[PDB]
This record gives C-alpha cells, structure tokens and sequence, in this order.
C-alpha cells in the first residue's frame, strides 16, 4: 500500500511534467513565425 | 505487407492471458518492430512535405492502432490486478460484464 | 611481354607497386572488441537459475546485438566472392554458438518443467544426469 | 563584377515605367512551389562596403534576398507524431502492479530503447553545425531524461513495495507519514 | 546438471575460438620481400649498381 | 560494317577478345560468354549495328553470409519455441524477438536489392516467407498459451476439443501421458 | 482443490498436445519451403547457346 | 550526454530488488540501448586509425561499464536462488556479510 500512494502522486507529476514540456517546446516552434516586414525597420513591403 | 502484418499482430494481444506475465513484452515489442521497420520507410519512400501519401497514412494508423492497443492492455492488467478488499466492484459492471455479455456472446466457451 | 611483338603497343609497360598494411585500430576498437564482450556474456545465461525466468531473454538480446555489428559489418566490404572475410567468418561462428546456446537453454527448460502428471522420471535418466556426471563436473553435494 | 570598379561601372536595379523593381520576379501562372519551402519575401538592394574605396571591385553590389519558411510535415507525420506518442507510454508504469509480472522496468526501458532509434533518425537529418541546438534534438534530449527520470522512479517502487520484515523495517513515522493524511490529500 | 554440463563444453569452444580468429588474423605480416623469386629489396637504401 | 580479323588474319573474330596479360577478374561476376554478331531491322533498311554480349554470372557468396545463414538460425528458433514449456514465460520473448530479428535482417537488405517492380526476388521471397512463419509462431503461441491458462471458473472443455486432444492425437504424436 | 487441479490440468494437457502437434507441423513446412526455394534458386543456370 | 545517461542507468540496476524478475532486462536493455547507440557513433565520429580520441575512449569506458555491471548482476542473481540443500553458507561470508557491513553501513535503514 506504501507503494501505491507513491505513484498515484508520482503519476500525477510525471503527467505533468511530459505534457507540459511538450507543449512548451512545440509551441514556441509553432510560434516562430517569418517577420511581417523583409527589412525589420524599414516600412516598406517591397512588392509589386 | 509487414504494416500489414504488425496491425495484424497489434491485435492478437487481446487473446493472451493477463496470467503469464508477457502481455506488454508482446505489445511493446511489436512496437519496436514498427520502430525498427520504420527507418527502412524512411529510407524506401521519398521524403515530401506537399502532402501525405497513402502510404505514410496507412503507417501513421498503424503507429496509432499499436499504441491504443498498449493503453487498453494497461487498463485491462489494471482491472485484472484489482484488490477486492479496497475496490468494491459496483453494481453496473457487475450487470454489465457479468450478466448480458456472456450470454450475448456464442462463438466462445 | 614475349608472346606480343615489338610492333604492337601491348609489348612494353612501367609498373608501381605499393604494398600497404592496414593499421587496424577503429575497428579493434568500434567492432571487436565490443562484439567479442557482448557475446561472452551468452554463455554466462548458463549460470542463471531456472527460476528467473531471464535464461532465453539474456541469450536472445545477446543474439539481437550480434544481428546489429552484423548489420555494421556488412557497410564496409565489397561483395566479392573470393573469400569470406575473417571478420564475417567470426560473425558466423559466434552467432550460430549463440543460437545453439539458445536452443540449450530451451532444453533445459523443457526438463526443468516436467512433472509426475505429464512425464516419467526414468532409472536411466536418473542413473546419467544425478550421481555420474555431478561426480565428474564436481558439483555441489 | 568581377573586373571593373565603381570609376567604371555603375550597377543599378532595374525601372519599369518609372518605379524601381525592388524585388526578385516570379511569374505568378507558371511557378511550380518547391515541396518543402515556401517564399515569404523577394526583396533587393543596392549595397556598399564602406572599408573600401571606389577603386576596389567589392564596394558596390546588388543583393537579392530570399526569406522561405519550412513546411514541416514530412517530420510532424514521421518523427514528431511517432516520437510524442511513443514518449508518452512512459506514465502508464504508474498503473502496472509493482510485483513479479507488472512489467514496469520492461515497458520504461522500451520506451527508452525507441527513444535511441530515434536519435539515429534525427542523426541522419539535422545540420552539423553549432552555434545552436535544434528544437527536435532539444525535445529528444528532454523526454530521454524523463525516461531516465520514470525508471529510477520504478526501481524505487519497486524497492519499496518488495520489502520484508526479514529486510527492512517499517516504522511509524512512515507509516503515519504516507497512510494518515497524505491519501487524503491525495486521490 | 544438463546446464553445468553445457557450460564445461560451449565455454572453452568459445573462447578458444574466438583467440584463434583473431591471433591467426594479428599473425598476417607482407611477406617482407616484394617479389617471391627474387632475394632484392627494392629499397632506396641499397641499390644494385 | 565488318567483324574485326586475328592477329595474323585470315579469319573473323566473333567475340570479344581477352588479352590475359591485361585483365583483371571481377571478383563478383564470371563470363559465362561474350559473343558478336550483326544485327539488322526488316522495318528500316538503313540500320546495321555491331552488338557485343557478356553473359554473366554473380557470384552470391556475400549474400549468403549475410542473409541466408542468420535467416537458417532464426528458423531454428522459431521452431524450438514450441518445445519451450508454458511455465517457463520466455514464449512471447523468443518469438517475438527472432521478429524484431528478421526486420533488423529487411533493414540490411534494404540498400542491395533492384528497385524494379516487374517481378520479386527470390531472396526477398524468402524473407516475407521467413517473416510470415514466425508471425504463425506468434500467433499459435499465443493459442496455446490461452489453452493452458483456463480454468473451470471460466470454461468448460467441449467435446471436439477433449476427443481431439486427449484421443485420437497423442497415439500418434507418441506423447502419452501416465496413466 | 483436488477436483479444481484434475480439471485444470486436462486443459494443460490439451495444450501440450496441441504444442507437440504446431511443432511438428512447422518442422515440415519450414524444411519443405526453404528446401524448394534453394533448389528453385541452384537451377537457375545460363544455357550452352548464347543464342547470339 | 547519451553516455552520461546510459552510464547513469547501469549504476541504477543495483537498487532493484531480485524478487522482481526485471534485473535482466533491464542491465540487457541498457546494454541494447547502447549497442544502438553505436550506429550513431559510427555514423557521426570519424572513421580514423591515427589514435583513438577522447570521445572513443569514453564510449569504450561506457561499454566496458555496462557488461560488467551485467556480470555482478549474474552473480548476485545467482547468490540469492542459491538453495540450502546444496550451499552451505561458509563462516567468512556469514561473518563480513552478515555482522561487520550491516554495522558499518551508516545510509540505511
Ligand atoms: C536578412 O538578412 C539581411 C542581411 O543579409 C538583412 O539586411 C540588413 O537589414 C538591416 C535592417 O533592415 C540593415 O540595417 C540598416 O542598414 C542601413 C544602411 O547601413 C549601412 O550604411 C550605414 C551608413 O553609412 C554612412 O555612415 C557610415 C558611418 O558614418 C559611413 O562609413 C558611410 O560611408 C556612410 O556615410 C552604415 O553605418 C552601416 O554600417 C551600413 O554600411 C541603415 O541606414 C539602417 O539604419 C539600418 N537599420 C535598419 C533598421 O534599417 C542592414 O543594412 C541590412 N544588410 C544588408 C546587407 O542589406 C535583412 O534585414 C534580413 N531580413 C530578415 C532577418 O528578415
Ligand atoms: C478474430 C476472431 C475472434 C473470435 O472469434 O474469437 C474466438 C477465436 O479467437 C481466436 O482464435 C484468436 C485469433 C487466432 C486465430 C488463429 C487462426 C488464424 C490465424 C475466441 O475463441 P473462444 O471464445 O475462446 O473459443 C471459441 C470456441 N469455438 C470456436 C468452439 C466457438
Ligand atoms: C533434443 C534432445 C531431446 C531430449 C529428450 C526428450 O525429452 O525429447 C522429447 C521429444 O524430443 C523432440 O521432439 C526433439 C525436439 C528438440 C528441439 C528442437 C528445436 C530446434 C529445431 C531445429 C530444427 C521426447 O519426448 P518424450 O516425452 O520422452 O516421449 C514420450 C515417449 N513415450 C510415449 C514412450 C513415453
Ligand atoms: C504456411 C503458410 C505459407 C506461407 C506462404 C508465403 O508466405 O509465401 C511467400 C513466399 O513463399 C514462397 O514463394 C515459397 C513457396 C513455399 C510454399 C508455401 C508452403 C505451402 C505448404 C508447403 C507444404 C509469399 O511471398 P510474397 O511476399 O507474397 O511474394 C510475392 C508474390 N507475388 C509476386 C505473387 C506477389
Ligand atoms: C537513485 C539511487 C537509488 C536510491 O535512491 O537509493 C539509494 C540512495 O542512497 C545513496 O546511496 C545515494 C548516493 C549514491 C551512492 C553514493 C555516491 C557517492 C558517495 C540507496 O538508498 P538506501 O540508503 O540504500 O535506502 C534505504 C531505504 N530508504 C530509502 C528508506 C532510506
Ligand atoms: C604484387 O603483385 C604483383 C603483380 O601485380 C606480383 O608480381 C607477380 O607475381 C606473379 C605471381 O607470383 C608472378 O608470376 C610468377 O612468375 C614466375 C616466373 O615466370 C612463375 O614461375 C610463377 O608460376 C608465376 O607465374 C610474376 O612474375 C610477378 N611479376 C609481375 C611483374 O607480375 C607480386 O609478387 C605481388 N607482391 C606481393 C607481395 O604479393
Ligand atoms: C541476350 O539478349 C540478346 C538481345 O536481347 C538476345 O539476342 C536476340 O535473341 C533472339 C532470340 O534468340 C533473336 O531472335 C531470333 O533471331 C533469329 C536470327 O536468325 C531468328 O531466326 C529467330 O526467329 C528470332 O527472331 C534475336 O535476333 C537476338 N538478337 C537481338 C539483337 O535481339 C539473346 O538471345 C540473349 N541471350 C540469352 C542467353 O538470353
Ligand atoms: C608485326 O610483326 C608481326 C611479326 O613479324 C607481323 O606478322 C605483322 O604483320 C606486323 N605488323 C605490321 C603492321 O607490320
């Protein structure tokens, strides 16, 4: 019974743990996105 | 052929007895046969992100089918593994899996 | 070249020869001796207890191993038929041991099993495998 | 130019009807879309390096600029799905049984085992530099740490759930420390 | 006694063979003269004339 | 177009000529044969070729250490997993690695086969069989296994089976139990 | 128990019955498989006329 | 940072209990892992016999790790089923291992 508490509450931190490294990564990967101007500080869009 | 016959060994698991101990060798290690034949689909077809072929389809529900298999199989060790001092079976399993299935069903023994 | 004649171009030719020796060393290092450490340990499965039940497991990833410096092995040489490499030569060797010691642990098994319900204890076969050869292997008691 | 100066040549971008064309052309019918790489930006300028003189070949030049975004789906579909699905199997050790049977240590170390095949997939594909490290070898070395993390944490299930009295002892203060209110805060 | 008995004999079988393999494989020198009827080294060294 | 004459001509030559003072053995491939002849097309009368043929055979040394004798070894295993016994639970481990074995021996051959679709070759046949037996290990493994696990608590022996199995096959298969 | 143990192993028994019988059926059908495709594969010969 | 982890691994194998039938698998499984993990090895490092580098030398320091971890597993494995009928525990081993350690050990329980 000594070892069943353990990993219920175990379980409960790994779950955690995976899921939100996970979704930290992948997001951040998600959100780099290109820039909205070719030239950062320039506000010209150079296209035809 | 061999997607076809790891989902066909994905499935036989379910008739393998919780008693011995090897239902999750049985599993996991289909799974690893799937990971190993895995490189040799990367290897063989050819590396496009335009779309999703066929092929890369049917790999993917296969990978999908395997893993659903290992997650039911845990919860099926868990529930065969159930100490009856602390859990008191209710009484909707009891009618459920004790009372209609068993008749409903012929093909068995 | 005294069978062609000297109004050919074949007659005459200025040859070099280099005669180079491996130095054997990434392999003795990457290949052997990991190869060589790994399938000592198949015959150290005759040391586990039967009731383990690990003896086939052990054998079995020893074999696997073997399969992977065979996949390793098999990038490196061209596929001429001359002769068999010595290092395919000692694939060969170590992996059909490894398989026989597999095929010996089944056995073992299978007698470890049996019971008054399914099989007879034989005076011959108590006469061999429980006074003659534990005297001789000196076994324990 | 490879031959002549700013005193000889002036390089300049082309003026169509009066305003300058400030970007690399694409005929909009006919072009066929790479398979992995999509444009986002075609601008060009006109450049100067300022460490020269206008007798050097290298002060002026005309730049052409590409800005393309990846379309990872070839890596979502083959590595990316497999290896998250695969990683996450490691949290059902936590409902195995901790005896002789349970396969917990057997199910975390498979899992670990795939983990290493894929690191010779990815192997295979990443670049060779380093000045950073990718996303995907990042991931791959954070889920094999949390493998390694979820067999210690078995073996030590499976240490404390095989004692005896013949072996350890059980006292009081364990048992009063994991059976009294921890439960109950817990599950 | 079936499981000691095949230690005693896979045992020495491999290990026996796998330091023939390999001392017969250390063991293969050049034959320290280029041509086989011919007692000339070919060597800078020692010309002929 | 002609055939080119001998060394001291008189005659034709119609094959290829080998000098043996400078030719180096492929190692993997012998000529079989290696003849010449004109070849002509009834639809165009202008057309005239001189074709040299090399009938070759391979020499499959290289493939036989490296895929036939571990694919022998691995059908060995597969047939002593039906001497293990059912207690000893290292049934679905031997069977299922001489799988992940066999995949491990595709991957290998995965580089050297022709990647042509108009027939299958014989060794990749003999792999898919090889795969496919120990697949059928697996599976009747597995129906043993579910054999030897039951109980009257949940099943009752029919008819066949008890005739089948206790009857008419031990007779035959010299496996009597005692009495 | 006595009762329990005679009934469960007639159900070990059939399974050691059917065990013998797969492990003599695959021994034929290995040998009989890999012995006609070695003899399929050692009669593929080159013939005497190039026929060219 | 592989190494470290598989080296890391094979210490912790000692902390299982025999009891459990998984020492094996999981010594040998560590041992696969890295037997697979020479595939990248050989794909990545340079193919030179100049001298062996320092990365060579840590993955054989590694190898060499593993196997004996695995050896004194054997042994343990094979001191605990070890049966009374046959082995009588000799007085050097009842007395370093049965009253001189136990004390000294100080992190324990
Ligand atoms: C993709 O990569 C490209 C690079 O390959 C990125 O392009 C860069 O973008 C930056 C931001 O848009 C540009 O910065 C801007 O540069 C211009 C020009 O700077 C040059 O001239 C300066 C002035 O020269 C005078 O003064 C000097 C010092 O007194 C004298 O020595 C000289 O004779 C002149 O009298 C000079 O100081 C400087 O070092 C350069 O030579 C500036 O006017 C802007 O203020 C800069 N900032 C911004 C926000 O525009 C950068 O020039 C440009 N490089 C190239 C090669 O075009 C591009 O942005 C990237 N796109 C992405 C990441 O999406
Ligand atoms: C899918 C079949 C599912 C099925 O019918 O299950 C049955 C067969 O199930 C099996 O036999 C499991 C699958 C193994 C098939 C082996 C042969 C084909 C390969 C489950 O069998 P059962 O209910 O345990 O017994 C049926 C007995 N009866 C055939 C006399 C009725
Ligand atoms: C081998 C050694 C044989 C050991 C003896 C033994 O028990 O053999 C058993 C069978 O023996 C077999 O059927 C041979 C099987 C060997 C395994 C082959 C696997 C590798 C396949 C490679 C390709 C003998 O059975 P038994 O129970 O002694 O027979 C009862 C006889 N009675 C009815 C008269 C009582
Ligand atoms: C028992 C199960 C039999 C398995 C048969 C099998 O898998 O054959 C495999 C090959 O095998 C051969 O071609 C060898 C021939 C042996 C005959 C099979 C034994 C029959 C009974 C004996 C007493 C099938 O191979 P495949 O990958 O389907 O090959 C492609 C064939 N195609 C070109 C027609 C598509
Ligand atoms: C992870 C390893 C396993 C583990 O946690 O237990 C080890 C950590 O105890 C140690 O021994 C930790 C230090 C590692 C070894 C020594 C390092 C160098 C000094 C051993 O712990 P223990 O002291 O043998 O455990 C007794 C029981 N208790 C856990 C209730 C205390
Ligand atoms: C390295 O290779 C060269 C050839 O590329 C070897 O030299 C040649 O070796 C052959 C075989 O030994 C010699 O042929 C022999 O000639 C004698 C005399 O006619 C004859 O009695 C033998 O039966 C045989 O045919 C050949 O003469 C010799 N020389 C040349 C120029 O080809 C050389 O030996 C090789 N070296 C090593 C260390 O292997
Ligand atoms: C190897 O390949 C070559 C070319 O594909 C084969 O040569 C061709 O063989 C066929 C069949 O023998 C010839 O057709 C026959 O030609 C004779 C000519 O007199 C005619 O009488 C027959 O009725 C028939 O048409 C063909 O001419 C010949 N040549 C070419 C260029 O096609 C060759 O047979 C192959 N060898 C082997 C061993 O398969
Ligand atoms: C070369 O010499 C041979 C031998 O004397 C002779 O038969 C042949 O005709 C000569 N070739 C030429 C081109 O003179």
């Amino acid at each position: 019974l000594i070892g069943k508490v353990i990993d219920k509450a175990c379980f409960w931190i790994a779950l955690l743990l995976f899921s939100i490294g996970t979704l930290a990564i992948f997001l951040t990967g998600h959100f780099n996105q290109v820039p909205e101007f070719p030239f950062p500080g320039d506000p010209r869009k150079y296209v035809p | 052929i061999p997607c076809l016959l790891f989902s066909f060994l994905t499935g036989l698991v379910f008739y393998l007895p919780t008693d011995s101990g090897e239902k999750m060798t049985l599993s996991i290690s289909v799974l690893l046969s799937l990971t190993v034949f895995l490189l040799v689909i990367v290897e063989l077809i050819p590396s496009t992100s335009s779309a999703v072929p066929l092929i890369g389809k049917y790999m993917l529900f296969t990978m999908i089918f395997v893993i659903s298999s290992i997650i039911i199989t845990v919860v099926v060790i868990n529930t065969h593994h159930r100490s009856p001092s602390t859990h008191t079976m209710p009484q909707w399993v009891r009618k459920i899996f004790i009372d209609t299935i068993p008749n409903v069903m012929f093909f068995s023994t | 070249y005294p069978d062609k004649f000297p109004n050919g171009t074949n007659y005459q030719d200025v040859t070099f020869y280099l005669i180079i020796r491996r130095k054997p060393l990434f392999y003795v290092i990457n290949f052997i001796t990991p190869c060589v450490l790994i399938s000592f340990l198949a015959s150290l499965a005759f040391y586990l207890p039967a009731e383990s039940g690990e003896k086939m497991s052990t054998a079995i990833s020893v074999l696997l191993a073997q399969a992977v410096f065979l996949l390793l092995t098999s990038q490196r040489l061209p596929e001429t038929a001359l002769a068999v490499p010595l290092i395919g030569k000692y694939l060969m060797f170590i992996m059909s041991l490894v398989t026989g010691v597999i095929v010996n642990c089944g056995i073992v098994l299978n007698f470890h099993f049996r019971t008054p319900s399914t099989h007879v204890l034989s005076t011959r076969v108590k006469q061999i495998f429980l006074e003659k050869l534990p005297r001789i292997l000196h076994m324990s008691r | 130019s490879q031959t002549y100066n700013a005193h000889e040549v002036n390089l300049q971008l082309s003026a169509e009807e009066g305003e300058a064309v400030e970007w690399i052309h694409i005929d909009p019918e006919d072009f066929t879309e790479n398979g992995e790489w999509t444009i986002r930006h075609r601008p060009a300028k006109k450049n100067y390096n300022w460490q020269l003189t206008k007798d050097d070949t290298d002060f002026q030049e005309i730049i052409f600029f590409l800005i393309i975004q990846r379309k990872p789906l070839f890596y979502i579909i083959n590595i990316i799905a497999p290896c998250v699905l695969i990683s996450s199997l490691v949290v059902l050790v936590y409902f195995l049984p901790a005896q002789a049977g349970g396969q917990k240590c057997t199910l975390s170390i498979s899992v670990l085992l795939a983990q290493t095949i894929f690191l010779f997939l990815i192997a295979q594909k990443v670049p060779e530099t380093s000045l950073n490290v990718p996303l995907i070898g990042k991931y791959l070395i954070f889920v094999m740490f949390v493998s390694m993390l979820i067999v210690m944490n078995c073996v030590i299930v499976l240490n404390v759930s095989l004692r005896t009295p013949n072996t350890h002892s059980l006292s009081e203060k364990i048992k009063h420390l994991f059976l009294g209110f921890l439960p109950k805060y817990l599950g | 006694t079936i499981d000691r008995l095949s230690m005693f004999i896979i045992t020495p079988v491999m290990v026996l063979g796998t330091i023939f393999i390999f001392v017969m494989g250390n063991f293969n020198h050049p034959p320290a003269k280029p041509f086989e009827g011919d007692p000339f080294d070919y060597s800078s060294d020692h010309p002929r004339c | 177009l002609q055939h080119a004459l001998d060394a001291k001509g008189e005659r034709e030559v119609k094959e290829i000529v080998i000098n043996k003072d400078a030719f180096t053995e492929n190692g993997q491939w012998s000529i079989e044969h290696k003849p010449s002849r004109k070849n002509w097309r009834s639809d165009d009368p202008s057309y005239e070729d001189v074709t040299f043929y090399l009938i070759i055979q391979r020499k499959p040394l290289f493939y036989i250490v490296y895929t036939i004798i571990p694919c022998i070894l691995i059908s060995i295993l597969a047939i002593l997993v039906f001497y293990l016994p059912p207690d000893a639970g290292e049934k679905m481990s031997l069977s299922i690695s001489a799988l992940l074995a066999v995949t491990v021996f595709l991957l290998l051959l995965a580089d050297k086969v022709p990647e042509t679709s108009l027939s299958v070759p014989i060794i990749i046949r003999y792999l898919m069989f090889i795969m496919i037996l120990v697949a059928f290990s697996v599976i009747l493994s597995v129906v043993v296994l579910n054999l030897h696990h039951r109980s009257p608590n949940t099943h009752t022996m029919p008819n066949w089976i008890r005739q089948i199995f206790i009857e008419t096959l031990p007779p035959f298969l010299w496996i009597q139990r005692p009495v | 128990a006595s009762e329990f143990d005679d009934l469960k192993k007639d159900w070990q028994y059939v399974a050691m019955v059917a065990d013998r019988l797969f492990l003599y059926v695959f021994f034929v059908i290995c040998s009989i498989g890999t012995f006609s495709i070695f003899l399929d594969a050692s009669h593929n010969v080159p013939p005497d006329n190039p026929f060219a």
